């Protein structure tokens, strides 16, 4: 009963960030701090548009911005990442607790080699705003014009004409 | 897919286990196993809490019904599914009852009996959503004490009335 | 112990009130058990083999109806996804519910339970069963009256009136005929239910008040058979006088208040072009009128032989106060001239 | 309910064979229901008498439907008056006579003839006009 | 889907089993008890399918009262088994009149 | 309710469950939050009988989202005819659809 | 695949509305292989 | 399906044990060995007569209590909600309700063996 | 009725029912309901075998006062339902002219109503 | 005074477990009113994020919410960090 639209196979292909989950979560705290503007832009699109097909451009931006993030850490101290992410791998729950020494070695590269600080607790879990310039979707749910409500009763109450008007009851 | 439909098929003839009047705990055998596989049906759809609950309190509930059968509802010759001819007729009539439609469903997938439903298995009906870090079933159940409130009160108060009711009816002056 | 018997009576009232104030399909069922849970104890309060007889018979049919009532809700959940008390969105499920609720009310051949249970249990519990559980299913029927199948409910109503009043002139126990008479009155209120819900409430209230006034009179007379009621003329002839006045009231002859529903029910049905159906139920209501007079014949209008020990009963007096009896009698006989009050219910 | 439509579609008189056969279907169906209620409320004993009771009821009910169906169409064909209510009366009265023959007692058949005869004219009464028994809630 | 068909016909034979007494009430009472197992499984199937978080409520709460119905049920059967001795529904007719 | 005691004192007793798009434990969405939302606020204050013909499209789509039967029937037609001709020949699976 | 069927719009709107819907996973894995079906559809629950 | 594999293996391994314990270790039955045991003598003849309980009262209360505990199993997850205030009162309310029912039965005899 | 907009459930005589004229204390319907109080008074002493006309007048006075009290509000609600039924009714015909046309009422000079001779 | 002391003596003498179970059951009900950490327990559950707090479009005049998860403004949890 209509048309479905899907972006063609070309514009949905990006330089996908191909690295394992443990590495991502090992650097997630630093990744979420600075590499956030494309991320915050991406799901303001996801929640406002409520349609993934309308947010491929932001998906490209976050994918490539994460790639620059991974380019920076690989270039400055690749080795300290190695022991930190492999001990995260060894943890079945990927627990941060059995990583403090390895986390420490990672932390002091990016703080001094590149200037990246470690966010504290409750830092990334915020409602922070983002400065997207795109127009606001007028009808995210694509709702139609709604039926007009039935007219509202108005006026004043007058006595019942000729009483109850039931059979032979005068009033 | 097998298991999802196969387990429900065992749930069916398991229900024939007690709906055909065997000796009462042979019927107890009938629905305890379907209760076992009934845990599986909800299990495949997630439903671990609810699946374990029926495998917790049915066995608790079914624990005493055996006692009442062997104490105050058993006969000199206990029944079985083959001894009495009517119950065997009841057993078999519960075997071709679903056998025709599962063959009808497996061959046509458009069986119309009462309700209209297609027969492309049931793996399709699942979802693509992500639960994040919270199980939907285990948290909806946990909403008993946050949003149940009145729904909690009527259940708890009735359980009190339960122990009054099960006492006075059996007291006998 | 009387203190607890107040609680289970309260819970039966509380469960019934729960049904009539709930907007969730689940809670409506919950009230039915709250009624069902605490009913059996008060049904076998005397603890007789007949009491255990009736209690078991009551439980089996009532549990079946309530259990049938869920997947009537559940199929609605399957095809609507709504728990709110509104019209039903799947037909086969709601047809399933109509049988379930008729089982609770005792309209269809489902009606077999109500005359059986009423005899085994005492008069006081008979009144409560016959005057209080006829509200909770009524509330649900009142709510779902939008999409109600006309042929389904009318067929159920006709049978309840027919068999309800046809076997009435075959029972020598008063508790039996009232259960038989109630099924006939059950049909009258359920017949109008698809068309207009307001007159159902009025017929419910009129039937309820007469149900107290008679059962309440029966407790005072302490009668179990028609001959037992016949002996009442030698102690309290006035009590036996209100006996017959209520019978003709339950018959439906004006100015008595029993003509309230029969006059009001056929009105909108004729407005709704249903005319053959009103004629048949009215004519077969004479079957109700028959055994009504026969009980009146044996009780009030003619004398009956008494016993020697009956004289000593004159010396002593009744001790039960039997609250609210006079108001029910007047509210069951002299009410017709106040007809427009159906708007207050409306 | 399909049987009711299977009888009403056939115009009065013409296709009397199908009209008679349709009337048997309603008669046979109604006999099945009353027989099914009969051996459930009152259990005879074994299967032999149970099937006999159903056989007696189904044969009787189908007999009333069969003769009533065929009498209505032949009367309409012979008299050439399809709208006449008495086209059902003589079929309706014949229903009582057949019931009297089936019950081996013409005493109850005589009164049955008038009763089913009056109703048969009454169902033709409503079919001709706009009479309806199960009215929808128009108001 | 086909899983739904299997478990609503579970009701049907349970419905047939409940209102078909052959010898004793205990078998029918168990059938009434097991009747809710389909009712439990039925209601549970939509609720996880539809992801309606709150209404996971009722499968457990249906279990509160359905088994409570059984609880007063087999306790009623106690009163029968003292006056009646057995639990036969055929004998369960002392109110013939 | 017969007596809407819920609305009188204004305190909820059972309305929290009722409909699907009510508030959820830390906002877990339902399957048909969008479709059920569109139908519910379509027929609000309009009347039960004055809701079927007008707010229909928002309803069958919602009951479609609940059951998804016509789409499963659509998948049935796809799968049935797929097994019809691949067994006969013609179609050969592309290498991503079978591994 | 849709050439033999008499009437078939290729990729017609599943619903009467044009708003996007979460994809019913039967559309997703309908014509995939059996192992890919069990790996994700029944994957989590059957996984230990 | 890992749980299925161990379940299948477990019931299989049990079945071999009964299988070779019924065929391998000889077979010789001559009726009185096959007869039931009554501490040396012949039974009165039954094992099917009503063995009426003397604790029937407590059995049903177990069903009510074993049922109601299923109402408080969600407690570990019920603690981690944003509304522990009404959670505390409602969860407490259940435990007093079981306590009251146990107290009610206790006082009106009940738990002690019915004679 | 059970679904009119702007309705408060379980709410008796509302804030606009007072706009109607109150029933008079000499309302024939009201005094009859007071007579029911008088009737319910005398019968009470009949069950308790008391002087049906000269027993405790406190019961009879209380029997009449209760009936005359609850009746007055019911008689107030009486008209309000009918007035509300009449009020909305006249709004519908005004708001739906096409369903209620006005025929050009013509005198009997033009009406051809045929004559039936009876003899 | 005398009656309760003797009653406590009698209960502690006959069934110590019941007079015990009434004690732990007794104060576990009234401690919540006296609990000073219940408010912290309220704040414990609120702080724990399950759904990720989707950002808000800033049309101006929301100084409280920051533009980045590094600015001081916004809800914070150093009470937990101390705890
Ligand atoms: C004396 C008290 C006087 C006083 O303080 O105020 C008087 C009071 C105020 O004076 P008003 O403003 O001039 O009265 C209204 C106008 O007359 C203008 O007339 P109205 O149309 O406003 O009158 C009220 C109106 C709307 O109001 C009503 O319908 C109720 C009016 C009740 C008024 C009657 C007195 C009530 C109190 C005494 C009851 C005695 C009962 C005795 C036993 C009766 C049963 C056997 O009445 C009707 O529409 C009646 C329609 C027919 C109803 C039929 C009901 C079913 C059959 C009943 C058969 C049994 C006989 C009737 C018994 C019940 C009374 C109707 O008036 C009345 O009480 C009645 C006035 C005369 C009306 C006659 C026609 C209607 C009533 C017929 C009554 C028949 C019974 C015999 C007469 C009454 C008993 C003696
Ligand atoms: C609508 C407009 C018209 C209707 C207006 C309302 C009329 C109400 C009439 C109530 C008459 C009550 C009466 O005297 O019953 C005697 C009768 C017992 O007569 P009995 O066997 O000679 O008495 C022996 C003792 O009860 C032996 O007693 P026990 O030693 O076993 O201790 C038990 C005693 C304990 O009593 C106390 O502790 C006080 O409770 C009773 O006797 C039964 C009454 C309990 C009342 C509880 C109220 C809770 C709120 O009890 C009942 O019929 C109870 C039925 C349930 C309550 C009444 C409901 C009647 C109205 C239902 C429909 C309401 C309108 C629906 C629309
Ligand atoms: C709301 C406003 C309208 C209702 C006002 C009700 C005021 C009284 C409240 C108490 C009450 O109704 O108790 C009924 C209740 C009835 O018991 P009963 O034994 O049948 O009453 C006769 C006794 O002789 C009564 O006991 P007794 O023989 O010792 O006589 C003295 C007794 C006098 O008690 C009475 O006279 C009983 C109450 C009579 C009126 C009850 C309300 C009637 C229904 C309301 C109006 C319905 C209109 C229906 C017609 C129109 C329908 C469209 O005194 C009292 O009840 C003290 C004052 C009230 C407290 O009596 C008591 O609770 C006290 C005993
Ligand atoms: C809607 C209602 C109509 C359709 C549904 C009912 C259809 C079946 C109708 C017949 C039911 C059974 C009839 C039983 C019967 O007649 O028994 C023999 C009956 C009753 O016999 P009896 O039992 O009195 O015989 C014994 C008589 N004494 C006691 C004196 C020894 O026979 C008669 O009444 C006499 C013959 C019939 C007389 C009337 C015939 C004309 C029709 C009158 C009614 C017209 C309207
Ligand atoms: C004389 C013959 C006729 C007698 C009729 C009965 C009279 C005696 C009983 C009258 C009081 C009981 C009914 C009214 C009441 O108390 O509350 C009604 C109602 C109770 O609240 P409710 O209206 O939300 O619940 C009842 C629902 N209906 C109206 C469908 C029955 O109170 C009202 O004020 C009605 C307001 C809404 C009206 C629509
Ligand atoms: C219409 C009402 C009457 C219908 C017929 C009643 C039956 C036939 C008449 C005789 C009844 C038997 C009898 O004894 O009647 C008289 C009886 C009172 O008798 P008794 O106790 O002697 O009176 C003492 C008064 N201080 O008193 C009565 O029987 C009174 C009957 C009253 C009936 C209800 C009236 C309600 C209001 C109208
Ligand atoms: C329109 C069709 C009306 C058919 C009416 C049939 C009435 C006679 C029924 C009958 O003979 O058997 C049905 C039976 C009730 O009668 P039964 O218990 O068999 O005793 C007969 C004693 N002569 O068993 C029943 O359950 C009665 C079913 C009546 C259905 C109408
Ligand atoms: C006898 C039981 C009723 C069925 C008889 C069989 C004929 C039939 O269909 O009757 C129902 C009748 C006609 O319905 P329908 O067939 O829709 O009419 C248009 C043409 N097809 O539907 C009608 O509404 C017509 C009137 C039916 C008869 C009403 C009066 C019955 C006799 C008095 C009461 C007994
Ligand atoms: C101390 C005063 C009360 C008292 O006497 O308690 C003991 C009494 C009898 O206890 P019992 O074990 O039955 O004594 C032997 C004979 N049966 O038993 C009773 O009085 C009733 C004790 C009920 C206990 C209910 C406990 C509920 C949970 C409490 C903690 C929360």
């Amino acid at each position: 009963p209509g048309i479905v639209e899907l972006p063609t196979l070309e514009d949905l292909k990006v330089q996908e960030v191909k690295v394992s989950s443990s590495v991502l979560k090992a650097a997630a705290h630093h990744y979420g701090a600075q590499c956030d503007k494309p991320n915050k832009e991406f799901m303001l699109c996801r929640w406002e548009e409520k349609d993934p097909r309308r947010c491929l451009e932001e998906g490209k931006l976050v994918n490539q911005c994460a790639l620059d993030f991974f380019r920076q850490i690989k270039r400055h101290c690749a080795e300290p990442f190695t022991e930190y992410w492999t001990c995260i791998d060894y943890s079945g729950l990927q627990l941060f607790r059995h990583c403090r020494k390895q986390q420490a070695k990672f932390d002091e590269c990016v703080l001094d080699k590149l200037g990246w600080v470690r966010p504290d607790l409750g830092e990334l879990s915020k409602v922070t705003k983002v400065k997207t310039d795109r127009p606001l979707p007028e009808n995210p749910y694509h709702s139609r014009a709604r039926p007009e409500p039935n007219p509202e009763a108005e006026g004043d109450l007058k006595p019942a004409k000729h009483g109850s008007r039931l059979f032979f009851w005068t009033m | 897919m097998y298991i999802a439909f196969i387990l429900s098929t065992i749930f069916v003839i398991g229900f024939v286990g007690f709906s055909s009047k065997p000796s009462p705990i042979y019927g107890g055998l009938g629905l305890i196993v379907s209760g076992g596989v009934g845990c599986g049906i909800v299990l495949n759809f997630g439903g671990s809490f609810l699946g374990l609950m029926v495998f917790l309190i049915y066995l608790g509930g079914m624990l005493v019904v055996f006692g009442y059968t062997t104490a105050m509802a058993t006969e000199m010759y206990p029944e079985v599914w083959v001894s009495n001819k009517t119950v065997f007729g009841a057993f078999v009539s519960g075997l071709m009852m679903e056998f025709c439609m599962v063959y009808y469903a497996l061959k046509e997938e458009e069986v119309e009996i009462i309700f209209k439903f297609n027969g492309l298995g049931d793996w399709v009906i699942y979802d693509t959503g992500d639960s994040g870090f919270f199980s939907e079933e285990a948290m909806g159940i946990a909403a008993l004490y946050s949003y149940g409130t009145w729904l909690v009160i009527v259940t708890g108060w009735s359980l009190l009335i339960g122990v009054v009711v099960i006492m006075e009816i059996t007291r006998g002056n | 112990n009387p203190i607890i018997y107040t609680t289970l009576i309260m819970t039966v009232m509380s469960g019934t009130m729960l049904v009539m104030i709930s907007s969730h399909w689940l809670l409506i069922w919950i009230g039915f058990e709250m009624n069902l849970l605490a009913m059996i104890p008060v049904l076998m309060k005397n603890f007789n083999p007949r009491a255990t007889e009736a209690a078991t018979k009551y439980f089996l049919t009532q549990a079946t109806a309530s259990m049938m009532l869920m997947m009537a809700i559940i199929i609605n959940l399957l095809y609507s996804g709504q728990w709110t008390i509104t019209k039903m969105f799947n037909p086969v499920a709601m047809t399933m519910m109509t049988m379930a609720l008729a089982m609770k009310l005792g309209l269809s051949p489902f009606h077999f339970w109500v005359p059986e249970v009423t005899q085994g249990i005492s008069l006081q519990a008979g009144l409560l069963l016959l005057t209080w559980q006829k509200l909770a299913p009524l509330s649900v029927l009142c709510q779902i009256s939008q999409s109600i199948n006309p042929n389904l409910m009318l067929t159920m109503a006709m049978l309840s009136i027919l068999i309800g009043g046809w076997g009435g002139l075959n029972q020598t126990q008063l508790r039996k005929i009232m259960a038989y008479s109630s099924i006939a009155h059950m049909g009258w209120m359920t017949a109008v239910l698809p068309y207009n819900t307001t007159m159902t409430i009025l017929n419910l209230l009129i039937y309820i008040t007469m149900t107290l006034a008679m059962f309440m009179l029966l407790i005072h007379s302490s009668a179990t058979t028609t001959l037992s009621l016949s002996h009442t003329w030698n102690k309290m002839p006035v009590i036996t006088s209100l006996m017959m006045v209520t019978l003709l009231s339950m018959g439906g002859l004006p100015p008595l208040s029993g003509f309230m529903p029969k006059w009001m029910i056929i009105q909108e049905m004729t407005k709704n072009e249903s005319i053959i159906m009103p004629t048949l139920m009215a004519m077969t209501a004479l079957l109700n009128l028959y055994f009504y007079m026969r009980l009146a014949y044996s009780s009030s209008l003619t004398m009956f032989p008494s016993t020697n020990n009956m004289k000593m009963k004159w010396q002593f007096e009744h001790t039960k106060q039997m609250k609210l009896l006079p108001t029910m009698i007047v509210l069951s006989t002299l009410v017709l001239p106040m007809t427009p009050a159906l708007s207050s219910l409306n | 309910k399909t049987l009711l439509h299977k009888y009403s579609d056939i115009p009065e008189g013409t296709e009397c064979h199908r009209k008679a056969y349709a009337s048997t279907s309603i008669g046979g169906a109604t006999g099945l229901i009353v027989s099914a209620y009969s051996i459930a409320l009152k259990p005879p004993a074994s299967f032999l008498e149970g099937v006999a009771r159903t056989g007696r009821y189904t044969f009787t009910s189908a007999a009333i439907g069969a003769i009533f169906g065929l009498t209505s169409c032949i009367s309409a064909q012979v008299r050439e008056k399809p709208d006449d209510p008495l086209n059902y009366f003589i079929g309706g009265c014949a229903g009582g006579l057949t019931l009297g023959a089936r019950t081996r007692s013409y005493g109850i058949g005589a009164a049955a003839c008038a009763y089913m005869g009056l109703t048969a004219a009454l169902v033709k009464m409503g079919q001709l006009e706009g009479w309806q028994v199960f009215a929808e809630p128009k108001v | 889907p086909l899983v739904y068909m299997n478990i609503i016909m579970a009701f049907a034979i349970a419905l047939a089993g409940l209102l078909m007494y052959r010898s004793h009430l205990m078998s029918s009472l168990l059938c009434l008890e097991g009747m809710m197992l389909s009712l439990f499984i039925m209601s549970t199937l939509i609720i996880l399918n539809t992801h309606f978080t709150l209404a996971n409520m009722m499968p457990i709460i249906l279990l509160v009262f359905a088994a409570c119905e059984a609880a007063l049920g087999l306790s009623l059967l106690v009163m029968v088994s003292n006056t009646y001795g057995t639990d036969y529904v055929q004998n369960l007719n002392l109110l013939q009149c | 309710p017969f007596f809407d005691v819920q609305k009188r004192l204004g305190l909820d007793l059972d309305r929290w469950m009722t409909i699907q798009s009510a508030e959820q434990p830390h906002k877990i969405p339902g399957r048909c939050h969008a479709f059920e939302k569109e139908w519910i606020e379509c027929a609000h204050g309009i009347g039960g009988i004055r809701a079927e013909k007008e707010c229909k499209i928002e309803f069958d789509d919602f009951v479609e989202c609940l059951l998804r039967q016509k789409t499963m029937k659509r998948l049935s037609a796809i799968k049935r005819q797929r097994d019809k001709l691949i067994k006969e020949g013609k179609y050969t699976p592309p290498p991503h659809h079978l591994g | 695949i849709m050439k033999d069927v008499p009437d078939w719009k290729v990729g017609e709107s599943v619903f009467h509305t044009t708003r996007w819907v979460t994809p019913m996973m039967g559309e997703l894995y309908g014509l995939r292989t059996n192992e890919e079906i069990l790996s994700a559809t029944y994957g989590f629950i059957w996984y230990t | 399906m890992n749980i299925m594999l161990t379940l299948l293996t477990n019931v299989t391994l049990a079945s071999l044990l009964v299988l070779i314990a019924f065929w391998l270790p000889q077979l010789n039955a001559y009726s009185e060995k096959t007869s039931p045991y009554e501490c040396g003598f012949d039974p009165m003849g039954s094992a099917r007569l009503p063995f009426s309980m003397k604790f029937f009262l407590v059995a049903i209360t177990f069903l009510l209590f074993d049922l109601e505990i299923a109402l408080l199993l969600p407690l570990p997850w019920a603690s981690q909600t944003n509304n522990l205030k009404t959670m505390l009162t409602m969860a407490l309310f259940l435990l007093i309700l079981l306590a009251a029912s146990l107290a009610y039965e206790w006082t009106q005899k009940g738990l002690e063996w019915a004679e | 009725m059970s679904g009119r907009p702007g309705r408060v459930p379980l709410q008796f005589l509302p804030n606009e029912a007072r706009s109607l004229p109150p029933p008079k204390l000499t309302d024939p319907r009201l005094v009859y309901m007071g007579f029911l109080g008088y009737c319910s008074g005398l019968i009470d002493n009949a069950i308790r075998r008391r002087p049906v006309v000269s027993a405790g007048l406190h019961r009879q006075l209380l029997y009449v006062t209760s009936f005359v009290f609850f009746g007055y509000y019911l008689l107030k609600r009486q008209d309000y339902m009918y007035a509300l039924r009449d009020h909305d009714m006249f709004a519908y015909v005004k708001s739906h002219p096409e369903d209620f046309p006005e025929k050009d009422k013509k005198t009997y000079g033009e009406i051809l109503e045929e004559f039936h001779p009876v003899r | 005074a005398g009656r309760i002391a003797s009653f406590l003596k009698n209960a502690w003498a006959k069934e110590p477990v019941l007079v015990a179970s009434f004690a732990i059951g007794g104060l576990a009900i009234i401690l919540p009113s006296l609990s000073p950490y219940t408010n912290y327990a309220i704040r414990i559950n609120r702080a724990t994020p399950y759904n990720y707090p989707v950002p808000l479009r800033d049309d101006g005049n929301m100084p409280d919410v920051p533009s980045h998860p590094q600015d001081p403004q916004g809800p914070s949890l150093e009470w937990l960090k101390n705890l």
